[PDB]
RNA sequence: AGCACAGUCUUAACGAUGGAUGUCUUGGUUCCUACAGCGAUGAAGGCCGCAGCAAAAUGCGAUACGCAAUGAAAAUUGCAGUGACUGAAUCAUCAGAAUGCUGAAUGUAAACUACACCAAUUCCCUGGGAAUAGUGGUACUCCUACAGAAA
RNA sequence: UUACCGAUACCAAGCCAUAAAAAGAAGAAAAAAUUUUUUUUUAGAAUCUUUUUAUGAGUAGAAAAUCGUGGGGUUUGUGUUGAAGCGAAAUACGUGAGUUUUCGUGGAACAUCUCCCUAGUGCAGAUCUUGGUGGAAGUAGCAACUAUUCAAAUGAGAACUUUGAAGACUGAAGUGGAGAAGGGUUUCUUGUCAACUGUGAUUGAACAAGAGUUAGCCGCUCCUAAGGGAUAGCU
RNA sequence: AUUUCACUCAUAUUAAAUAAAAUAACUCCAAGUGGGCCAUUUUUGGUAAGCAGAACUGGCGAUGAGGGAUGCUCCUAACGC
RNA sequence: ACGGACCAAGGAGUCUAGCAAAUGUGCAAGUGUAUAUGAUUCUUUAAACAUUUUACGCAUAAUUAAUGUAAUAUGUCUAUUGUAGAUUUGUGCCCCACUUUGCAUACAAUACCGGUAAGCAA
RNA sequence: GAUGUUAGGAGGGCAAAUCCGCCGAAUUUAAGCAUAUAAUUAAGCGGAAGAAAAGAAAAUAACUAUGAUUCCUUUAGUAACGGCGAGUGAACAAGGACCAGCUCAAACGGUUAAUCCUUCGUUUGGUGCAAACCUUUCGACGGAAUUGUCGUUGAAUUAUUCCAUGAAUGCCUUUAAUUUGAGCAAAGUGAGCAGGAAUGCUUCCCCAUAGAGGGUGAAAGGCCCAUAGUUCUUUUUAAUUUAUUCAUUGGAAUUUUUCAUGUCGAGUCGUGUUCUUUGAGAUUGGAGCACUAAUACGUGUGAUACAUUUCACAUAAAGCUAAAUAUAUGUAGGAGACCGAUAGCAAACAAGUACCGUGAGGGAAAGAUGAAAUAGUACUCAGGAAUGAGCAAUUAAAUAGUACCUGAAAUCGUUAAGAUGGAACGGAUUAAGAGAGAAAACAAGUAAAGAGGGGAAU
């Protein structure tokens, strides 16, 4: 708003959203994460990763949970294990779902991870 | 404005008299769709428009400032009477007087929580809830310019 | 053209789009030099901007009464002043070697001015607290404890400022005091009639002293 | 604006208000003054006569400042001071207004109007009229010269 | 199972052709602001190439849709394969390295991948082994110093 | 000599508008039931209200009052329980531009007449511009180069693909070989028919995937001509 | 000749008649127009012309309606539903 | 007599400069704050706000080619004179005739200013 | 002088919106047209910067005078120019923005070129990991230069303060500003309805120094990015830790006695003539040719040619200079009462592309399924195949099936109804049919039963 080096406007920054790249698309992905969460790492939300577990609370499959299984930067979506939709031809696939629809509810650890975690600390 | 240039850039060939055709102006050459077709004018397809809008136009007004103090009063004096301000819009049935005034300790605090529970305890809740729920999208080309919303004064 | 109307001289008949030019940034503008110049004044470290400029008459006859603003100060008003220019302008005192004082009001007009300028310097060190009588006619350096006790007043900058003047157009005098016999359209009269022949005694005058 | 224009109120009458048999073509009678002293001629006669020709000297340069000369009559003369200030001298006969001209920005001094009978002034203008001279001097007053 | 004459014209419902209307917009336009050159240390421009499967556009230059380094930080995926379980997958930055033939083009030419001359050159270990028809330089004008011949 | 017919003119009346005029800044009427209820109204907006009289063609032209469109402030609204738009319509309103509704379609926005501001603001034409589509019309026409026929193969399909037979032509200055400019893969093999091959087509110079051009002796490269560019100068 | 004082010439139908005579008078700004034609009467040139050129008035233009079968100009008559 | 086969979309008195008239608005012998200036104004802000006690534009005076000259005239804070004329005052709160005032304006009469003639002219 | 395949360097070309020179029209206006105007423009040639150019009076004024240049308001559509026709048209003063002024030419060092450059080695310390870069001066050599560089802007003679140092000692702290890159950043994914899917509607909570925007299966302050606000980092720039000494070495600047009144831009100014330019007019500037000066007591201006002569100002014919100023170019940001795919740039897209011309050049058309194709049509039947159909199939929807949002009109098909003797449509008036219609086009109230909704009464 009162910050006029940045703009605010419409197209301007929807083609930001829709050609940023992967990087700022990765920050993109951020989702709130759950209560307990939120106590846990006093953070508010967090981008996803593929071995990350997610609740989703909006959309036909706002009930259901289970851990991610991949995400991509390009559709803006991401997949979680058990909501596998039957296609035309007759194979199973996978429903994205927007981060913006989903909450975090578990997250893992790597040789990468094991640093993000103290950063966001 | 628009482009300086604006559709009358382009060669003027207008060999109309014979040709059974309109005199119109048309471009030379072949092997395109834009060949021989109507070049620039105020009728032609991207012929430009007739009298192009130029950034000279008179965007401002010369007010006199006697006019603008005297305009400043005679609203300051229209805020003060009940009558003017409810038929402008404003709900203020509840509130007590109408040149309303309020202690300078209004300034002291600074959190707009307070503000809004300052202004329904001295009686404006219908007014705040006017003013909140009149946000919508506008209507017609606007929106896309940068102009969304739509918001009642206060 | 028809009907009564002003025979028109429009001065439009060549290719003026080109010339046409609007001022969409006169504020902007406006703004961004206000910003320059209070960056200079914050950056130069507290000394005025500005440089003082002779209080001066206006040329020709339309504006004989009126006084403005000058282009520097004379010699002869610098050394009454007792500065020298080629160090006078470090002061921010501004000198032109083209104007003369015409006049011992003019010349009086302006030594005032200068010494009442002079009255204000401040000067500072500059080898670290080693303060110094000064050169050049310069007034004298103050030592720490002074310059923390001057830097931080409020600066002066009526006297930067042209000189505002009071002329009293509303004054008096006694009935019994007026010279009576006084005929001022006669006299402007005769002085027209006889403006030649006084040239020429000017003339021969001049002839004379070229002897 | 646009609303409001002639124009907007005959859009559908084919001749734009223009005439039919006329026509509205583009410069039917020349450009500008084209038509000066032989068709246009009746117009110039009738609204500017004595538009042609040439009279008097050159004055090569003029520099106005030489000759610039506001000017004020003896009938405004006491319309300057202040309405106290009038006050408090017409009432005290040994007491008279000095008036400077060039102050308020007047150099001559006409004599059109009628001076308050028997209250002497003292004019200071740089030129003076000769019966705005003679009316001070009536009425008491004294004119006084200055540069 | 049978019945309407046909054609032409009109009306209504549903369609065909067509792409108007409305609603969209990573586009344009105008104004404001700020910074401003590039090139023999080879510019702009033009060719020619470069991906596993690769035409164009975009990007890049025989290190060729990208190398190194720095920040973020694990995917590229159409299949293939490639990766950590962070200099590794991808973005962003981009200072190091490299930057084909040309082009002011500048050894001579040019609808030539032609022809010269001078150092034959270059690489390897820190005095011995190879590739080689294979690497650099050589325009015109001018400036400052140098040289050896002249009247 | 009578009667009759016969105007948007004339006469009487009603209504619209224009012009003018007369006047104007707050109290109960009736009906239907049966004292009591019910039914309607009970008014006061000065470019306004009531009433009265006269008048009413119109090109060029001029004015006023209205009706719409894109956008902007103010106000206050409609939208997934379907907005805009579109087709048909309406016991609908106006005098009329138009306005408002119904049904269907539509699937995401729309209006503001409270008042005002703003303009790239209103089409039947301009041999208008762009795009789309007609009658003409299954019509003109598919006419140079003498000429084809039988049988078979392939194929879903054969007058115009292939094979064999026949009849013929180019015919010594050839639809024959090599030719250069120009073209640039049209060349070859295999496959294939969405479009093209103005008829058909399984063919093809079309489409698709691969492949194909080998020089000390053939040419360029070398020389010089008509001539071109450049150097020295000189303008 | 001017001015001032007297008197007074219908002014209660109006210094003759009649008059939807103030729908007047004046000023400003400005559009269109500035090719005309026809009819009666008068008339010039011409053999004459639906010819050329003029005067008065009225029409057509700019205007329909009833009639003259028909007709831009003739007769009646001009126009809100 | 010319254009028009049909339909959809687009399609033409506008913008700026300068002048006048008309009307509205504000102030008024003044009026306009020009460029600029300052301000804890500074998404909105490129607009609003303000101008330490004679800038200029137009008007306030005209006339003459021009040196230049320049509007009753000091008898008096009654401010030129007529004929019509709006309004006001009374006498015979509303009809009438007489006086009382005399807006605007029209038609004139006068003076006075600049210039030109004519007379005089130190 | 020539020459270098000598050593070290530069110029060339691209790019132009603003800028600096040259060259240079015509269309047009004058209602014709020739001077004039267009225009000191368009085209052409050449040359730089972030600005350029102009710039320090051979100025203006005539006044109580001003004091480089540039730009803004005004002078002013004025003075003036002009078949005095059409038209053209400054300057001074004034109010402001900005404001910095300077050095070459002669004097003198001749009891010392006191100057300048090249090359080759050493060191004085430093910020960078590094690469490099800022500073360092002992020199030596080779030259250039008296056919003139530097010192000096007078010199010597008295009276005051500065400017550097070498070395050692102690010292790189702390506030504001400005600025780049980084992080942190409140509140609901609560019922319920209708939904394919809320961000919609009710209803219950809040946060706001964040109700700018964008995204998310529909309209979100509380789902995400973020936006308010803050915390570090980066360049410098105002204030701010620390001076102490030893030393002679030099220089400078301010003020008293004398000289000497010096120098001061030559084929230049100026004049004549011709052309051009200008408002400049018995010539405003420039240029060509001829003639060709004076020496500050001069000559040059003072807007009418000339002679004689006063006054005022300035001191040409050499040069540098930041600011305020302009930017239809490029790049990067931010905005709008702008256009919404026949509009807006020619180009929303694979656009200066496809394509055309030998060439200079000319130059388009073309956006939209769906929320999600990580839902793009599976299966069966008939067909050679295209395709069509389904009792089959994704989706909320396939008459959203890739010529895919909506889907007008022209034009055409089907079905139904009607009319039909060389036009068809139409105006006015009904009549007959076929559609749709109840909001005035009858029935308020009354008593009962059945479902509800409210208001008052505790």
């Amino acid at each position: 708003k009162f910050n006029k080096q940045k703009s605010s406007s419409r197209r301007k920054m929807r083609k930001a959203h829709f050609t940023a790249p992967a990087g700022l698309r990765r920050k993109i992905m951020s989702s709130k994460l759950s209560k307990e969460l939120r106590l846990k790492y006093k953070t508010r939300s967090l981008p996803v990763r593929k071995d990350d577990e997610v609740l989703i609370c909006r959309g036909h499959n706002h009930g259901r949970e289970g851990k991610v299984v991949k995400i991509n930067r390009k559709r803006y979506k991401i997949y979680v294990e058990r909501v596998t939709r039957e296609k035309v031809n007759g194979e199973s696939t996978f429903i994205g779902i927007h981060p913006s629809n989903v909450v975090l509810t578990k997250l893992k650890v790597d040789k990468n991870r094991k640093k993000i975690l103290d950063r966001k600390a | 404005a628009v482009k300086l240039g604006a559709g009358y850039e382009t060669s003027a060939e207008s060999w109309g008299t014979g040709r059974a055709v309109a005199r119109i102006p048309r471009v030379p050459g072949g092997g395109t769709h834009r060949a021989g077709q109507g070049a620039f004018g105020n009728m032609c397809r991207g012929g430009g428009m007739f009298n192009p809008t130029k950034i000279w136009r008179r965007w401002g007004r010369k007010v006199n400032l006697k006019e603008k103090r005297y305009a400043v009063c005679s609203s300051i004096a229209a805020s003060g009477v009940t009558s003017l301000v409810l038929a402008r819009g404003h709900r203020i049935s509840h509130l007590k007087e109408v040149p309303l005034v309020v202690s300078n300790d209004i300034e002291s605090l600074s959190k707009t929580k307070e503000a809004v529970n300052f202004l329904v305890s001295l009686g404006l809740k219908d007014e705040v809830n006017r003013l909140v729920k009149s946000k919508k999208i506008r209507a017609g080309k606007g929106k896309m310019r940068n102009r969304k919303y739509k918001i009642r004064n206060g | 053209v028809a009907h009564n109307n002003v025979l028109p001289n429009v001065h439009l008949h060549k290719w003026w789009q080109r010339h046409v030019r609007v001022n969409f940034s006169k504020n902007i503008k406006k703004k961004k030099r206000r910003l320059l110049r209070e960056k200079r004044r914050k950056a130069n470290g507290g000394t005025p901007i500005e440089k003082l400029h002779p209080i001066v008459h206006c040329p020709t006859q339309r504006y004989n009464f009126r006084t403005r603003l000058g282009k520097g100060f004379t010699f002869e008003e610098l050394k009454g002043a007792g500065l020298t220019p080629r160090a006078a302008q470090t002061i921010g005192i501004c000198y032109d070697k083209r104007r003369k004082n015409r006049s011992e009001e003019s010349l009086t007009k302006n030594v005032e001015r200068l010494l009442k300028y002079k009255n204000s310097l401040v000067m500072i060190p500059l080898k670290k607290n080693k303060a110094k009588k000064g050169i050049g006619g310069i007034p004298a350096d103050a030592d720490k404890n002074t310059i923390k006790e001057f830097r931080n007043k409020k600066p002066l900058l009526s006297i930067f400022k042209k000189e505002k003047n009071t002329k009293p157009f509303y004054e008096t005098i006694e009935v019994s005091k007026i010279d009576k016999e006084f005929l001022a359209y006669k006299t402007l009269r005769r002085a027209k009639l006889a403006e030649r022949r006084k040239n020429r005694r000017q003339q021969k005058k001049d002839i004379k002293f070229k002897s | 604006a646009t609303r409001f224009k002639k124009n907007r109120k005959k859009r559908g009458h084919v001749s734009a208000g223009h005439g039919r048999v006329g026509k509205h073509r583009k410069h039917p009678g020349g450009r500008g003054k084209a038509g000066g002293l032989h068709h246009m001629r009746i117009n110039f006669d009738k609204y500017h006569p004595g538009y042609f020709g040439k009279v008097g000297m050159r004055h090569l340069n003029l520099l106005k400042n030489r000759t610039y000369c506001p000017t004020i009559n003896v009938d405004k003369l006491w319309g300057l001071l202040p309405e106290e200030k009038k006050k408090e001298f017409s009432e005290n006969k040994d007491i008279a207004p000095v008036i400077d001209v060039t102050r308020k920005g007047y150099f001559k001094v006409l004599g059109n109007g009628k001076l308050k009978h028997n209250q002497p002034i003292v004019v200071k203008a740089r030129y003076f009229s000769s019966v705005a001279e003679k009316k001070i001097k009536a009425v008491g007053g004294q004119c006084i010269l200055v540069a």
